[PDB]
């Protein structure tokens, strides 16, 4: 219910005002969902109607979870989070289980049903304002603010973290093998056991959470080992034209910003003079040395690349064509923490925005598992298109931040 | 009267203070028109003289105006407005006629006075004080203060609309089939009740309104087929917009103009092409809202084109939820796009012209896509669903494009409409270098100081060019050199550049561009049969590039 607890007071960062984010228009199917849902929530004291004396707002919308179901609210607290983010202690519980990424399987649960117990600090409620829109602006918007900890607030798993440790203590004892990481609204649960077993030790945890009053759905299956970084590789075919060598050189020249031992001069030697593109050039030994030499640096992973906790994680995506998408995750230019591809598209799926939406989620749950932080995305799409269609494929309870860019001619340098 | 609703609490801005703007009065004329309008309002309870003295103050420049012998007071809350807390705008836009459905009966009550019938936060009236002067250029004088939502105040439509949706909630509960929509002083009441029962609800509602201090006219406007809601004309089977006339007067008081921005941007939601983001500048700050202001060359131009768009009335049908929505787009005057949204042929709900253009170098397919998006957003906003599209483009033109575009794009469900000018790709670049083509090594250079440069090329057939340039920049000579190569070569050519800049633009495949130069390159591009553009790093001594570089470099 709403258990008699002292409201943990909370205060935005200094100098900063609460969110004032305009609301995106929603389809009718969605506005109905959000009207029902909020109606129940207001009945149960979870939220309250407010008037327009409250200048703050936060987008709302609705998604239809993973592998079908029936609607769910989702409040885009991005702006309020970064306006409130990491206060004092209570922060992201433990500095993230560095182990979890190693476990054979990881499963995800939606413990978000918690949070609706704990009241929210009086003087903060107003910063949680949110407004269900109206089709054709017929009725005014229906504004609610929160009274309990809200599902997407980041300040929520923080405040509730004392209690979740208690609830879980008994389970982690009877199971010191199994790793348990809370991020935002989900618990990431990773074992080493065999599928049938692991999936058993998950329900136990669901029932264990029930016996402490939490209640869950009734996410994904995740296999962290086997997230193999993708090493940059050079063309193999022998029959080099002046073109092939030119591409080759340009690429190695760029790739020399990542790996400092790479040399090009023996390949520029083969290209002296003003030759035509088509013209086949005999690969001299000294060159085929430099090329086998170089080929074998692009092999071993890099050194000098360590996560820096106080710095944002960035993530670039490039459309590669055949339903393939390449991405890299990094914190300063050219020092990649990970690089991967994502594919698996044909027929009843081919839809740039859909694939890009799926990749953005998968990349993001890789980051949560590997560092306990979501990456600020660089999306190869146009603001309008993306803002127009993303909530149609979203199935996750968090939302990473993102920017919009024009992919350079470096789609090439990765694949 | 004055509604008994509970007031909305209203704070002055974070660390701020009320308007202490002293009155600039004295006219000995019309200072009598006030105190008559005031002492009437003082009786209806809308204001009251302030006891224990001081302070704060707002102007009261009253303009009786050529309303045909009328006396009108006009508090200027412009400065109080800047100190009042922000409010949330709870609507995404003004409603659109086409978004209405057919109802057997509709009525449009005019809420009488309204802002004037909702009380003001008690603690906040103090800051709404004003003054009426007298003979003795000394107090004497007289000092009032508002008890109800003041006319120009910043919070008066937000608060008023909140007070109203409150007052109605009970009535909407007992009557779930009646639909009431509010918009300022107009209240639309649709229903599928027999003409007779309706009129009775409409009476029950007028009483509810009255018990809550809200009066609604019984002589009812001039209700013929033209029932008027929000300045639209609703007929059981169509809506029409009353062509707006923008009167030409040079008595353009700061007010009269301030009222023009209101009317014009109300119109832009019905009419595509209204610009008002210009003459707004004929304001900014506080400059006596009676001070006749002269038309500039910047605003008097556009306002002149405005009368032109509003010239021709607009109309359309109502929305029926059992049918899909179909949107059709056609290409017009290069970057000009027309579109219609309908459900039954020839029966349009809404038509428009989209122009915009996105970037400095665009093309037709991406430009179309932009329109398919804007139109999509519109459909969700007005009807909350997505339309099916008919488009001047071939499944295979779109197919090859997205499948060779580094960015990601997408259009919902669509159908080829074989129509006037089709949208097509005005050329394509080779993916491989062409065999037996003069391989052009291009390059330019500019001296950021003197602003001089050169652009030139070198081929694998001994052909060379170097052109001296005045007032260019590096990235401009990079495009210049590419142009040379294009124009001095056969139908089939291989160009090789070191400018990732120049390479970006060309690889996008623009057919229109901001820069004239890029156009000349565009022109040249389509005149060719086969073109293949290549990139290599500067200063690696790569054969060809190295020679061209040296050649154009008596600048570097
Ligand atoms: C100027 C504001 C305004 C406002 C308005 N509304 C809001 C109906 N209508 C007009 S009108 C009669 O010119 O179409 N103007």
């Amino acid at each position: 219910p709403i258990s008699p607890i002292e409201t943990v007071p909370v205060k935005l960062k200094p100098g900063m005002d609460g969110p004032k984010v305009k609301q995106w228009p929603l389809t009718e199917e969605k506005i109905k969902a959000l009207v029902e849902i909020c109606t129940e929530m207001e009945k149960e004291g979870k939220i309250s109607k407010i008037g327009p004396e409250n200048p703050y707002n936060t987008p709302v919308f609705a998604i239809k979870k993973k592998d079908s179901t029936k609607w769910r609210k989702l409040v885009d607290f991005r702006e309020l989070n970064k306006r409130t983010q990491d206060f004092w202690e209570v922060q992201l519980g433990i500095p993230h289980p560095a182990g979890l990424k190693k476990k054979k399987s990881v499963t995800v649960l939606d413990v978000g049903d918690a949070y609706f117990s704990v009241p929210l600090d009086e003087d903060f409620r107003k910063y949680t304002a949110f407004t269900i829109p109206s089709i054709n602006n017929e009725t005014p918007g229906i504004r609610y603010q929160y009274n309990v900890l809200p599902q997407g607030w980041k300040g929520s798993p923080a405040i509730f973290q004392s209690s979740m440790t208690k609830i879980l203590e008994p389970f982690k004892k009877q199971n010191p093998d199994i790793v348990i990481y809370q991020y935002m609204d989900d618990l990431y649960v990773g074992s080493d056991l065999e599928i049938g077993q692991h999936r058993t030790k998950i329900e136990e945890l669901r029932q264990h959470l029930l016996r402490w009053g939490l209640t869950t759905p009734d996410g994904y299956e995740l296999h962290p080992d086997k997230w193999t970084v993708q090493p940059i590789v050079l063309p193999e075919k022998d029959s080099w034209t002046v073109n092939d060598i030119q591409k080759l050189v340009g690429k190695l020249n760029w790739a020399s910003q990542i790996y400092p031992g790479i040399k090009v001069r023996q390949l520029c030697k083969l290209l002296r003079g003003t030759k035509a593109l088509t013209e086949v050039i005999p690969l001299t030994e000294e060159a085929e040395l430099e090329l086998a030499e170089n080929r074998e640096i692009l092999k071993e992973p890099v050194h000098g690349v360590y996560y820096d906790p106080s710095k944002d994680l960035i993530a670039e995506i490039q459309k590669q064509g055949q339903g393939q998408w390449t991405y890299q995750i990094y914190q300063e230019p050219f020092k990649n923490l990970k690089t991967g591809k994502y594919a698996r598209m044909r027929g009843a799926h081919t839809n740039d925005v859909k694939q890009l939406t799926e990749a953005v989620q998968k990349i993001t749950t890789e980051s949560i598992v590997i560092w306990g932080k979501t990456p600020k995305f660089k999306l190869p799409i146009q603001k309008e298109t993306w803002e127009t269609w993303w909530t149609e494929y979203w199935q996750a309870t968090w939302i990473p931040e993102w920017e919009f860019v024009n992919t350079p001619p470096l789609v090439k340098l990765w694949y | 009267p004055i509604s008994p609703i509970e007031t909305v609490p209203v704070k002055l801005k974070p660390g701020m203070d009320g308007p202490k703007v002293k009155q600039w009065p004295l006219t000995e004329e019309k200072i009598k028109a006030l105190v008559e309008i005031c002492t009437e309002m003082e009786k209806e309870g809308k204001i009251s003289k302030i006891g224990p003295e001081n302070p704060y103050n707002t102007p009261v420049f009253a303009i009786k105006k050529k309303d045909s012998t009328k006396w009108r007071k006009l508090v200027d809350f412009r400065e109080l407005n800047k100190r009042t807390q922000d409010f949330w705008e709870v609507q995404l836009g003004i409603p659109h006629p086409a978004g209405l459905k057919k109802k057997k009966s509709v009525t449009v009550l005019d809420v009488g006075d309204a802002y004037f019938s909702v009380p003001l936060d008690e603690d906040f009236r103090k800051y709404t004080a004003f003054t009426i002067p007298s003979i003795n250029n000394e107090t004497p004088g007289i000092r009032y203060q508002y008890n109800v939502l003041p006319q120009g105040w910043k919070g008066s439509p937000a608060i008023f609309q909140s007070s109203m949706t409150k007052i109605l909630e009970p009535f909407k509960k007992q009557n779930p089939d009646i639909v009431i929509y509010q918009y300022m002083d107009d209240l639309y009441v649709g229903s599928d009740l027999e003409i007779g029962q309706h009129r009775t609800k409409i009476e029950e509602l007028r009483q509810h309104l009255l018990r809550w201090g809200l009066t609604t006219p019984d002589k009812k406007h001039q209700k013929e087929p033209p029932f008027l809601w929000m300045g639209y004309e609703l007929h059981p089977d169509k809506w029409t917009v009353q062509p707006i006339v923008l009167p030409e007067k040079d008595s353009w008081t700061v007010n009269d103009i301030q009222k023009l921005v209101g009317k014009l941007n109300w119109a832009s939601q019905i009419y595509p092409g209204i610009k008002v983001r210009q003459l707004c500048k004929l304001l900014r700050g506080t400059k006596a809202l009676t001070e006749v202001i002269p038309l500039t060359e910047e605003a008097e131009l556009e306002l002149a084109e405005n009368r032109e768009i509003l010239k021709e009335p607009v109309h359309g049908v109502y929305y029926d939820p059992s049918k899909d929505l179909i949107a059709e787009i056609q290409k017009q005057g290069q970057g000009q796009w027309t579109y219609q949204i309908y459900q039954e042929p020839f029966k349009n709900l809404k038509t428009g012209k989209y122009a915009r253009m996105r970037g400095a170098h665009t093309n037709d397919v991406k430009q179309l896509t932009e329109a398919v998006q804007k139109i999509t957003t519109e459909s969700i906003v007005i009807w909350g669903k997505t339309p099916k599209f008919k488009l001047p483009i071939q499944k295979e033109t779109w197919e090859t494009w997205w499948t060779e575009y580094w960015q990601a794009t997408w259009i919902p469900e669509w159908e080829f409409v074989n129509t006037p000018p089709l949208v097509k790709l005005w050329y394509q670049l080779e993916k491989e270098p062409i065999v037996g083509a003069e391989t052009f090594y291009v390059d330019g250079a500019a001296n950021r100081e003197t602003k001089l440069g050169k652009a030139g090329y070198v081929t694998n057939k001994g052909r060379q060019k170097v052109v001296p340039l005045t007032n260019t920049t590096n990235q401009k000579t990079q495009l210049q050199a590419i142009y040379l190569a294009l124009q001095d070569s056969g139908l089939e050519v291989n160009i090789v550049t070191d400018s990732q800049y120049a390479l970006g633009i060309i690889q996008a495949q623009p057919d229109k561009s901001e820069s004239e130069l890029v156009n000349q390159i565009i022109e040249q591009l389509i005149k060719k049969e086969k073109v293949y553009l290549a990139w290599v790093p500067a200063h690696k001594g790569i054969g060809g590039n190295e020679q061209v570089d040296k050649l154009v470099s008596a600048g570097i």
